[PDB]
């Protein structure tokens, strides 16, 4: 379960082809719909991790 | 500043390449680089990122 | 061609941005240096060099 979680928790590091693996970077650097197609590729990768 | 560059000289081409022109203002400037050079109005389209 | 970075160096250019007086034990939005979040402030133990 350890090993699980710190996996679980540390993904929310990674990028996944977005520009930051922080979502309050993006929403702070960008605007309009460019935000938006980061926002989606950050959606994907911690849904199905 | 860069409202107070409106009235010194009407700017006919404002694009800002990875940040939005609007969020200059409520952002912190680092290491700004001043990098001018005068070139041909039909070169002006290939300098892009 | 104006060319800056951010989020890279400690702030010294910034822009026309109010700045608040601090807040301590409260549940908060904060911005630090464009570092934007949700959280609560407090004083730390933290031997930062």
């Amino acid at each position: 379960n350890a090993q699980a979680l710190n996996t679980l928790v540390k993904q929310l590091s990674s990028n996944f082809g977005a520009i930051s693996s922080v979502l309050n970077d993006i929403l702070s650097r960008l605007d309009p719909p460019e935000a938006e197609v980061q926002i989606d590729r950050l959606i994907t990768g911690r849904l199905q991790s | 500043d860069y409202s107070v560059l409106y009235n010194s000289a009407s700017f006919s081409t404002f694009k800002c390449y990875g940040v939005s022109p609007t969020k200059l203002n409520d952002l912190c400037f680092t290491n700004v680089y001043a990098d001018s050079f005068v070139i041909r109005g039909d070169e002006v389209r290939q300098i892009a990122p | 061609v104006l060319s800056f970075e951010l989020l890279h160096a400690p702030a010294t250019v910034c822009g026309p941005k109010k700045s608040t007086n601090l807040v301590k034990n409260k549940c908060v939005n904060f911005n630090f240096n464009g570092l934007t979040g949700t959280g609560v402030l407090t004083e730390s133990n933290k031997k930062f060099l």
